[PDB]
RNA sequence: GGUCAUAACCAUGUCUGGACGUGGCAAGGGUGGUAA
């Protein structure tokens, strides 16, 4: 029980902020994850991304 | 060896001698391959098809090979009452 | 062996190890040297077995013969009774003979103007060719010699025991070795007698 | 052009099967487990992804009755990133010529590596196939299998070899004196190696055996050629 | 199966001395002139 209640819940969240595809979703597919897929969820990265700026610098302010 | 994928991973399998059951190297420079020839039986004259065998280094180092290469032959041809 | 007789003991070869005193051996053995000797004599010589010489002279020779080009199975002598017997030899059977001291570094080298690089090595007792022997370890080469009844056992795939301390003993041997390669490679096979005569295989001996 | 190119006539018969071009991987070659002489062989099927990092340069010197003598040792590295790697030493008088030696001493001396996984499959091997050692004058390498994503946890001297060899994730545990780094990474070589050499239950099935390349084509080796 | 001898004494040291650091291979050019 310990196993499944935890992963569920935990591969939810992961799946949730979309660091990872519900095409994966297995523990393993974890420790795929990596340092730059966290950094394109924050904010600044996504008003560049998908809004208007001029460069990284300038969504930021 | 063999992943769940089917792939078929590792750069090369490695020979396994028959003289102790167990695998040389790849620097091991006194592992010989040996090919003895056979022959119809009937005459004596070759025919084609050798027999083949390999013998590991260690084995042959400190002199345990002159058995081996007979015991391996004792059960075949061209010895088979010594 | 398995074939009818033309692969097994003949009368008329017996009359020549026995006339050639091969049966006969040295007064020591090893733990290796024990599987062909039956048992001793009133006198320190301990007595070689000639069925067990015979299988062993088979495929050890059928091996010399499975290489495609014979002209480079090295054959490799040091001690004066084995001189003029490889000589012939390698007359006789495509082979590369070497005669005399033998100069080590032959194989190992890349740079040497007397470079080598055979398959198969034919030595003549191993305590007194020791140099090649060792250097075989290092080029990946299969070995056979002739071993006495104490020789050391060590780097020697196949062995075929012989008398070996001079006399006819030396010659006689090698003679019948490259009676066999012939019936089985070439065409000299007729099983029914080789006009050579193993007298010019001996040691040539100070003369007259 | 005005000038043309002759790199390379092998004077060794493994040499020439490679220029004449019938062998054609390097794992024909350690199956039989040739020796190599020639240092152009592993440089013609590789030498697209060799690179070369230079460890140290260390000085060593003799005694002499007009005093020093001082003659330079540098140890160089080499390895593709796709599991060869390989090692050497060399000394000479001078510094350029004694790197330029270790590369070519380096370069003959190259072998495999096999990957494994940790303990369940998804294809594409990442670590080491079994805890394994190597030592070299007290001075030994654990290499202690590791689940992916943990990197390389070492020292920066084996940190070099381990990256070279490909291996992506391991853990380490040394013993003894690890200053005199010739030692050090020689040791870490020698545990590297090992792991073609360990028997696993995976290949307890029996190997065919074939003839060598040698004598397969031996009638291209007799026409006038070495 | 091979033949040969006698050792005294003998301590100490003013002294502020040694060039070593990264694999470049690698000029690349011709107006005058017999003829013209």
């Amino acid at each position: 029980p310990r196993r499944l209640f935890e992963g569920n819940a935990l591969l939810r969240r992961l799946v949730r902020i979309g660091v990872l595809d519900e095409g994966k979703m297995k523990l393993d597919y974890i420790l795929g994850l990596k340092i730059e897929d966290f950094l394109e969820r924050r904010l600044q990265t996504q008003v560049f991304k998908l809004g208007l700026a001029k460069s990284i610098h300038h969504a930021r302010v | 060896m063999q992943s769940n994928a089917g792939e078929f991973v590792d750069l090369y399998v490695p020979r396994k001698c028959s003289a102790s059951n167990r695998i040389i190297g790849a620097k091991d420079h006194a592992s010989i391959p040996m090919n003895v020839a056979e022959v119809d039986k009937v005459t004596g004259r070759f025919n084609g098809q050798s027999k083949t065998y390999a013998i590991c280094g260690a084995i042959r180092r400190m002199g345990e090979s002159d058995d081996s290469i007979l015991r391996l032959a004792k059960s075949h041809g061209i010895v088979s009452q010594n | 062996s398995g074939a009818l007789d033309v692969l097994q003991m003949k009368e008329e070869d017996v009359l020549k190890f026995l006339a050639a005193g091969t049966h006969l051996g040295g007064t020591n053995l090893d733990f290796q040297m024990e599987q062909y000797i039956y048992k001793r004599k009133s006198d320190g010589i301990y007595i070689i077995n000639l069925k067990r010489t015979w299988e062993k002279l088979l495929l050890a020779a059928r091996a010399i013969v499975a290489i495609e080009n014979p002209a480079d199975v090295s054959v490799i002598s040091s001690r004066n009774t084995g001189q003029r017997a490889v000589l012939k030899f390698a007359a006789a059977t495509g082979a590369t003979p070497i005669a005399g001291r033998f100069t080590p570094g032959t194989f190992t080298n890349q740079i040497q103007a007397a470079f080598r690089e055979p398959r198969l090595l034919v030595v003549t007792d191993p305590r007194a060719d020791h140099q090649p022997l060792t250097e075989a370890s290092y080029v990946n080469l299969p070995t056979i010699a002739l071993c006495n009844t104490d020789s050391p056992l060590r780097y020697v795939d196949i062995a075929i025991p012989c008398n070996n301390k001079g006399a006819h003993s030396v010659g006689l041997m090698w003679w019948m070795l490259a009676r066999e390669v012939l019936r089985m490679r070439g065409t000299i096979s007729r099983e029914h007698p080789w006009e050579v005569m193993p007298d010019l295989y001996f040691y040539r001996d100070p003369e007259e | 052009g005005k000038a043309g190119d002759k790199e390379w006539l092998p004077v060794t018969k493994l040499g020439r099967l490679v220029k004449d071009m019938k062998i054609k991987s390097l794992e024909e070659i350690y199956l039989f487990s040739l020796p190599i002489k020639e240092s152009e062989i592993i440089d013609f099927f590789l030498g697209a992804a060799l690179k070369d990092k230079v460890l140290k340069i260390m000085p060593v010197q003799k005694q002499t009755q007009a005093g020093q003598r001082t003659r330079f040792k540098a140890f160089v590295a080499i390895g593709d990133y796709n599991g060869h790697v390989g090692l050497g030493m060399k000394c000479s008088k001078e510094v350029a010529t004694a790197i330029r030696g270790a590369i070519i001493l380096a370069k003959l001396s190259i072998v495999p590596v096999r990957r494994g996984y940790w303990g369940n499959k998804i294809g594409k091997p990442h670590t080491v196939r079994c805890k394994v050692t190597g030592r070299c004058g007290s001075v030994l390498v654990r290499l202690i299998p590791a689940p992916r994503g943990t990197g390389i946890i070492s020292a920066p001297v084996p940190k070099k070899l381990l990256l070279m060899a490909g291996i992506d994730d391991c853990y380490t545990s040394a013993g003894g004196c690890t200053a005199t780094l010739g030692n050090f990474a020689k040791a870490t070589f020698d545990a590297i190696s090992k792991t073609y050499s360990y028997l696993t239950p995976d290949l307890w099935k029996e190997t065919v055996f074939t003839k060598s390349p040698y004598q397969e084509f031996t009638d291209h080796l007799v026409k006038t050629h070495t």
